[PDB]
């Protein structure tokens, strides 16, 4: 008895640290996705500054 | 030879020789009279059960604690604590050891003299030292940086430490500790209809603590959760049968620690006196000791608190740096394992405070040089 | 026992999710933590080439 | 074999081996003397970080510029610096090494004479020469006449040099420079609330000093515009976090350049300095003078004061003559190519001060005819 509630402890233990993790890549990948988005925006607003160039 | 690494601690006596990787004897430090007449002749009743003896007679003992917050308010049952310690759970004679206590930060001066008067004269051993609990802890990280927060069973102070160089000006000792919590417990099972009062059931609140209760990721989410479904209440057997059934007593007796305000406390949370003891360090050392954040002690073993106080962290602090809590598996014997390993060193060798110096300059020799 | 043993091995299987949950966290945290480094940069050289133009 | 170019300076030690186009390092010169306790035990701390080691463990150090403004006030200190750098830096032993150090004008006798009365008996040097810190970044453009004004972050000097005859009554040294310019700034900036006081958050200060001041071309219309829109306000991430935001303190702390008024200084700014220490020339090299003005140092990258400065001479300049400032981009090295360059002329092989002819005047001969 004592051995089987010690590895349901474990198992609730691990079942929340999975959940949390989760979340959390979650989360920063969303914060790259944006912090990409930013990157290729400016990144546009340069490429359109090299094609005006092309004409200078 | 090899040195003691004892751990007087308030609540479980550690200790063990230099160099292993655990504590070869650990046991409560409570020393208990027997309260009741007694009849029976010949029996061979003792006037005093110590350490983990009186934890199975203690039904008719009167269990009390010879150390309160971090200092010892009883010096005979202490003695006799360390007597036990040395004779009965290890069985070495102290003439031929070394011995290293450890101390709380900002105790009184009085108990480390007192301490090493008594381990010098009455034990009578060839050298003592007695270093800070929180330095070892941050030994047995295997780092060499940050800031410790060890939770205790008598009281939590967080010590910053960066590259060695430790920062006495930004240590914040609060008083809240495992105790504390177990006599929160024991206040607030009363709303259910179960009393225990005596100071041999204290034990067993500490027990259903210590095997039930966990921090809540989110305590206002947890409180409404438990107040509809039933899904958190589970139930534990006492030591005569008769079940009982917790409720939101789980993670309200683990949450003082982040709100001190429960047990009538005014300071701030262990959530917050950390930072607060960031926020006194240098402007330049504070991304690594956001970054290397340590917990120790045993009170910091709830399941579930090292990503509270993570999020509460991550609040508090600058949305840019980063935050991580270490939380190793070994938190118990954390202190104890940096002990070990402090003694095994070469360099630390002769730092020892050898019984001539003593002799010579009397029980004040703590406070000197040889800290 | 039997019981025993189907915990232990559920728990044992949520040790190694929550390690490998950890690690793919690991890599993108240090994938994002380079994407930040190529702003940094980015943003620095359009600042030096701000600054020569209008330093000549 | 090859000469060594070093280069005090204060706030920059550059040195590398003649010949070259960059010094080989570059490293502040600082030692900081921990200032903290220290508990781990054997962490292998040292008693002195010195160099570009300081510069990332300045949060429990105390960093202390050996050298105040050109003069040297902590002799064991330069002589760590300069040990350090020949030894951890270039790792070449100097018995084996020609030595040329430079030197601000106007400068103290026992300065230069214990200077190299260290470099012959401490590191025994087999030849030193000293030269004027202007005179190379004069040579360094390629020039051979011209008024060089040499702002770096002890002391700005302007020295004015026609057909390579030096008019040694026409330098006009003022001891505004960097140094002045980072203590204004951490002076100013209390204005909006940041507080930056430990020698350590200096070094933070003159990131931001560096990074985002720039010399506004007309004062008045600056301080109009920044005090309505708010398009001047660039913000800063600091070392922990907790952005800050500059308003009108970026051009704000280099115009103290102009105006020394602004830290209580009497003198005129380096805009008039350089006019009056032309007027005081002969008449006939005026216009080459006017048309050859020479910029070099640190402090002289500012973004924006190779166009202030022009205007500021142009006004005072009678209107017929051309006023030319030449701002190479290679500004902060420039006293060190020019260095380089001297040290490997044919010519001038037989200017050092030879080893025998100090031990037969002692330490005096720098004065001598070995300039
Ligand atoms: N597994 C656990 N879960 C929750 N609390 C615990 C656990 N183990 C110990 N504790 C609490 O920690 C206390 C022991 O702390 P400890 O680290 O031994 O204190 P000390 O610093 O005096 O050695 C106990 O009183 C108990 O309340
Ligand atoms: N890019 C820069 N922009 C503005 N100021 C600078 C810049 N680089 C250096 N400085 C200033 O110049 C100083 C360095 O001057 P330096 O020429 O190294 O002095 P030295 O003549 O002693 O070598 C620094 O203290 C800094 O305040
Ligand atoms: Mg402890
Ligand atoms: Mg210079």
């Amino acid at each position: 008895s004592d051995k089987l509630k010690e590895a349901e402890t474990r198992a609730e233990f691990a079942e929340r640290s999975v959940t949390k993790l989760e979340k959390s890549i979650d989360d920063l990948e969303d914060e790259l996705y944006a912090q990409k988005l930013k990157y290729k925006a400016i990144s546009e607003e340069l490429d359109h500054a090299l094609n005006d160039m092309t004409s200078i | 030879t090899t040195a003691l690494v004892c751990d007087n601690g308030s609540g479980l006596v550690k200790a063990g020789f230099a160099g292993d990787d655990a504590p070869r004897a650990v046991f409560p430090s409570i020393v208990g009279r027997p309260r009741h007449q007694g009849v029976m002749v010949g029996m061979g009743q003792k006037d005093s059960y110590v350490g983990d003896e009186a934890q199975s007679k203690r039904g008719i003992l009167t269990l009390k604690y010879p150390i309160e917050h971090g200092i010892i308010t009883n010096w005979d049952d202490m003695e006799k604590i360390w007597h036990h310690t040395f004779y009965n759970e290890l069985r070495v004679a102290p003439e031929e050891h070394p011995t290293l206590l450890t101390e709380a930060p900002l105790n009184p001066k009085a108990n480390r003299e007192k301490m090493t008067q008594i381990m010098f004269e009455t034990f009578n051993v060839p050298a003592m030292y007695v270093a800070i609990q929180a330095v070892l802890s941050l030994y047995a990280s295997g780092r060499t940086t940050g800031i410790v927060l060890d939770s205790g069973d008598g009281v939590t102070h967080n010590v910053p430490i960066y590259e060695g160089y430790a920062l006495p000006h930004a240590i914040m000792r609060l008083d809240l500790a495992g105790r504390d919590l177990t006599d929160y417990l024991m206040k607030i099972l009363t709303e259910r209809g179960y009393s225990f009062v005596t100071t041999a059931e204290r034990e067993i609140v500490r027990d259903i603590k210590e095997k039930l209760c966990y921090v809540a990721l989110d305590f206002e989410n947890e409180m409404a959760t438990a107040a509809s479904s039933s899904s958190l209440e589970k139930s534990y057997e006492l030591p005569d049968g008769q079940v009982i059934t917790i409720g939101n007593e789980r993670f309200r007796c683990p949450e003082t620690l982040f709100q001190p305000s429960f047990i009538g406390m005014e300071s701030a949370g262990i959530h917050e006196t950390t930072y607060n003891s960031i926020m006194k360090c240098d402007i330049d050392i504070r991304k690594d000791l956001y970054a290397n954040n340590v917990l120790s002690g045993g009170t910091t073993m709830y399941p579930g608190i090292a990503d509270r106080m993570q999020k509460e962290i991550t609040a508090l602090a600058p949305s840019t740096m980063k935050i991580k809590i270490i939380a190793p598996p070994e938190r118990k014997y954390s202190v104890w394992i940096g002990g070990s390993i402090l003694a095994s060193l070469s360099t630390f060798q002769q730092m020892w405070i050898s019984k001539q110096e003593y002799d010579e300059a009397g029980p004040s020799i703590v406070h000197r040089k040889c800290f």
